[PDB]
């Protein structure tokens, strides 16, 4: 959240593992970039 | 000396020019402090190659020969960028090549 631009960048890649994050090398593409000029401090995710 | 604070208009259509109904859109804006999310637009113009131009391509000003480029940009990318860290070529915004 840079200047008030929050910027998001992501990658999908399949996988086959049981409980860690994989030991690899990859590049996230930037998708989308929103100018929401906000303050931001905290973050909390949203599972089902 | 109670009196109710809203009185409507007498507007009819016989009324002098004046006490006629006028619109009112005030376009308020307050301005200048904070990431920009609206613009007035920005024109552009019809592509040449092979001459010597003032180019300026999303807002990155310059002047070259412009040419069809043999090298793939990933979707996300627009500037091409030499060994000099220098702009050597870049995407068209319109019809993208
Ligand atoms: C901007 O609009 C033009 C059409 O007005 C789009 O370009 C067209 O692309 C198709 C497929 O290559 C061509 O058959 C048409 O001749 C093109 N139109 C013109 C006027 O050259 C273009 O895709 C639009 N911009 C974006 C980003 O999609
Ligand atoms: C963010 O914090 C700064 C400094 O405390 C303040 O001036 C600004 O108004 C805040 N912005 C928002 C959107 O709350």
């Amino acid at each position: 959240n840079i200047d008030g631009y929050f910027k998001i960048y992501s990658k999908h890649t399949p996988i086959n593992l049981v409980r860690d994050l994989p030991q690899g090398f990859s590049a996230l593409e930037p998708l989308v970039d929103l100018p929401i000029g906000i303050n931001i401090t905290r973050f909390q995710t949203l599972l089902a | 000396n109670c009196y109710f604070p809203l009185q409507s208009y007498g507007f009819q259509p016989t009324n002098g020019v004046g006490y006629q109904p006028y619109r009112v859109v005030v376009l308020s804006f307050e301005l200048l402090h904070a990431p920009a999310t609206v613009c007035g637009p920005k024109k552009s113009t019809n592509l040449v190659k092979n001459k010597c131009v003032n180019f300026n391509f999303n807002g990155l000003t310059g002047t070259g020969v412009l040419t069809e480029s043999n090298k793939k940009f990933l979707p996300f990318q627009q500037f091409g960028r030499d060994i000099a860290d220098t702009t050597d070529a870049v995407r068209d915004p319109q019809t993208l090549e």
